[PDB]
């Protein structure tokens, strides 16, 4: 009986931002979901394909946490349906999802005093993302018909946006951490099992 | 936004015979843990810096058993039991706890001898600067111990700055003495006006500071 | 082994930007707190960013805020460090340092001990042509004993210069001191030799000015002027 | 010089048993009766196109085949993957190698894996991040072509990268023949026979 590592991933000291998300794999392990939904610090625990209340007795192939950190009023963008602007440009959930999906307020770490800036948010895309399609390349994005030669002179405006995540916003600013697992079953011996 | 301080600045160490050297801080880095976020880093002269200690006290890996680190609070010290041949060089202390993180100023151990006074030697600009506006004038001090040396550049009792410069070169191997040597640059309009012009050395080994002087013409 | 190799130096002018890039080979590379560090021309060091194992920025230093942009690559196991709106005051050596403690190996997570460090490289900025040496000559004082006599090199751009004396034979009492910085960025500096003043009047000395990206070896007869 | 291709291709798409049972399954196959790429090795090893997987057969009797570099970049930019098969060792590996041009002996990465007288051919397809190849060795007697006849090919190995590739080189040793085939989505009706061998399969 080893246990899966979830401590390194929930505990990190910081999430990447939106529009990079973390993407890491877990497999050969005993995963142990009593923790991941007794805790009392999250603030939205929410699963699609299986209620909580079952993880105990499903063997998947494969698992994966998607973690990054996003505004408080956005986290209602993260849904399979439920489309708008984030899970437009950033991060899109497949329609037939199997996962979870944990998000809690960070007000005090992931905000600074005089105004951060490690934490941008993608804009001005030119057309709408794919389920689970990463895009971190930066090129100078265009508005209208113009020739783009390098310059963002009301041209081509540069994408990425920066958050100011200041620390006296109300609580529909400050940021909140999340954390996606998606379980995949896909033709192979189960790799994970709860005990 | 913490400043440090180090002492001694400069002190100089003689092999067989232990070292000790203090870091002070502002704000106490004892942490909710209790581990005190200090860290003690070395730089040989030439090459890139090397860790010594980290954790107040915790050895590093891969060094030998001959440093020691100790403290607390505001003021922590590394003690060399047995100084050697090869522990010569910089010396810094890096804090941890409140980002961002800063290094001392610096910790400067060399290896010590019996003192010695310098020679000193004046150059004044050559007939190539006579035609070329700008004139130099070089004062040379070779063969001394310690480190420590100062010079004021003298041009009929009025003292200049900021227009002269200085620099100094390594430890000699063998004997284990330094050399300096100041640069004063000017037009062609002040230089052929003021007669002499002269260099004053202060050094702990000579009785009193020495005036090198030159007149104009002659 | 590890290795820990930078690039991107090299002369930029005041007022633009560069990307240098620090790439690790030899241990899990998501599994350490990376930091850049300067370390001035002949002074002590300087802490300038880092980066934890999430890619998470840890701040930069007070002075530097505002124009640096470190960023992180686990995938192709990289670091780069984006800089803009360079100033005069932003040459120096950059060493990418990498912490000791594995994250979760033991209260919070570990950012201390830059233990490994790569040779790092040369950033430089100033606004100069490149213009060649001018030698100058130091003659004995002729006050004697050992009096010492040498060559001064002024006005010159980029480093590094080489000054041997008498083709290179004479080694014993020779002493050449780093090169000075200017008001205008050329640089300056000078060798001396001390030989016997008796033996001053009479004898040949000649030092050798080698500049390379110049190209040109000049030769310097000195000797005693009255 | 190309080749008919009169049955090949044909593998196991799911890993659960069947048997004596006619099952019809649309999938990424070969279709019957193409012409595949002929390439002589006299005095080829070109870079391939690698649009849909890959159906490779290699007829062989010298064993100087040893293996293939995936990518589109080819010059330590990206993760290319490569196969290299020496007389102990079969590396798997997706390093950004340097070196341009056939790296192998004369006669920046991120995972690695370590293991005309014969036939092998294999079938590589890349879905979803997961690069699937499915091997064959078969023993024959012949010199000139590719033989007429019908065999299964078992799915062997998957490897967990998802990178984008539309280009492919095979290598050998410096100092043989070979065929290629492409894929395309069809429908096929396999008869899965009493042991739950692929026996016959319609397009
Ligand atoms: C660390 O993670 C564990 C498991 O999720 C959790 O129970 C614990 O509270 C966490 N502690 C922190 C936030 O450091
Ligand atoms: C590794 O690949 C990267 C790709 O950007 C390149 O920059 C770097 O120089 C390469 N280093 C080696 C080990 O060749």
């Amino acid at each position: 009986t080893n246990l899966c590592p979830f401590g390194e991933v929930f505990n990190a000291t910081r999430f990447a931002s939106v529009y990079a998300w973390n993407r890491k794999r877990i497999s050969n392990c005993v995963a142990d979901y009593s923790v991941l939904y007794n805790s009392a610090s999250f603030s939205t625990f929410k699963c699609y394909g299986v209620s909580p209340t079952k993880l105990n007795d499903l063997c998947f192939t494969n698992v994966y946490a998607d973690s990054f950190v996003i505004r408080g009023d956005e986290v209602r963008q993260i849904a399979p349906g439920q489309t708008g602007k984030i899970a437009d440009y950033n991060y899109k959930l497949p329609d037939d999802f199997t996962g979870c999906v944990i998000a809690w307020n960070s007000n005090n770490l992931d905000s600074k005093v005089g105004g951060n800036y490690n934490y941008l948010y993608r804009l001005f895309r030119k057309s709408n993302l794919k389920p689970f399609e990463r895009d971190i390349s930066t090129e100078i994005y265009q508005a209208g018909s113009t020739p783009c030669n390098g310059v963002e002179g009301f041209n081509c405006y540069f994408p990425l946006q920066s958050y100011g995540f200041q620390p006296t916003n109300g609580v529909g600013y400050q940021p909140y951490r999340v954390v996606v697992l998606s379980f995949e079953l896909l033709h192979a011996p189960a790799t994970v099992c709860g005990p | 936004d913490i400043v440090m301080t180090q002492s001694p600045l400069s002190l100089p160490v003689t092999p067989g015979e232990p070292a000790s050297i203090s870091c002070r801080s502002s704000q106490s880095l004892l942490h909710s843990n209790g581990y005190n976020y200090l860290d003690w880093y070395l730089q040989k002269p030439g090459q890139s810096p090397q860790l010594l200690i980290y954790l107040g006290s915790n050895r590093a890996s891969g060094v030998p058993d001959r440093f020691s680190g100790s403290g607390s609070g505001t003021d922590f010290t590394l003690k060399i039991s047995r100084v050697e041949a090869e522990d010569v060089g910089v010396y810094y202390c890096m804090q941890a706890l409140q980002t961002p993180f800063t290094f001392g100023p610096g910790t400067k151990v060399d290896i010590k001898r019996t003192v010695a006074a310098p020679s000193v030697f004046i150059f004044p600009p050559s007939d190539e600067q006579l035609k070329s506006g700008t004139a130099s004038v070089v004062c040379l001090l070779n063969n001394f111990y310690p480190r420590e040396a100062k010079v004021q550049w003298k041009v009929d009792n009025a003292l200049q700055s900021g227009n002269s410069q200085e620099s100094v070169t390594e430890q000699d191997s063998k004997d284990s003495t330094y050399s300096l040597s100041s640069t004063l640059t000017l037009s062609k309009a002040d230089y052929e006006k003021h007669k002499v012009y002269a260099c004053e050395v202060t050094h702990q080994g000579l009785s009193s500071p020495v005036t090198k002087s030159f007149n104009r013409g002659e | 082994q590890v290795q820990l190799l930078e690039s991107g130096g090299g002369l930029v002018q005041p007022g633009r930007s560069l990307r240098l890039s620090c790439a690790a080979s030899g241990f899990t590379f998501d599994d350490y707190a990376m930091h850049w560090v300067r370390q001035a021309p002949g002074k002590g060091l300087e802490w300038v960013s880092g980066v934890s194992w999430n890619s998470g920025t840890i701040g930069y230093a007070d002075s530097v805020k505002g124009r640096f942009t470190i960023s992180r690559d686990n995938a192709k196991n990289s670091l780069y460090l984006h800089m803009r709106s360079l100033r005069a005051e932003d040459t120096a050596l950059y060493y990418c340092a990498k912490a000791v403690e594995m994250v979760r190996g033991l209260g919070a997570d570990p950012e201390y001990g830059m233990d490994v460090w790569g040779q790092g490289t040369t950033v430089t900025v100033s606004s100069a042509s490149t213009k060649g040496p001018s030698v100058f000559p130091l003659a004995p004082s002729s006050k004697g004993g050992t009096a010492a006599l040498g060559c001064l090199v002024k006005d010159y751009f980029p480093e590094p210069v080489t000054v041997s004396w008498n083709s290179g034979a004479l080694t014993s009492g020779v002493h050449t001191f780093p090169a000075v910085l200017q008001s205008s960025g050329l640089y300056s500096l000078s060798s001396v030799v001390t030989v016997p003043s008796s033996s001053l009047g009479t004898q040949t000395y000649i030092c050798n000015v080698n500049h390379k990206p110049s190209n040109t070896k000049v030769d310097k007869k000195v000797e005693p002027k009255s």
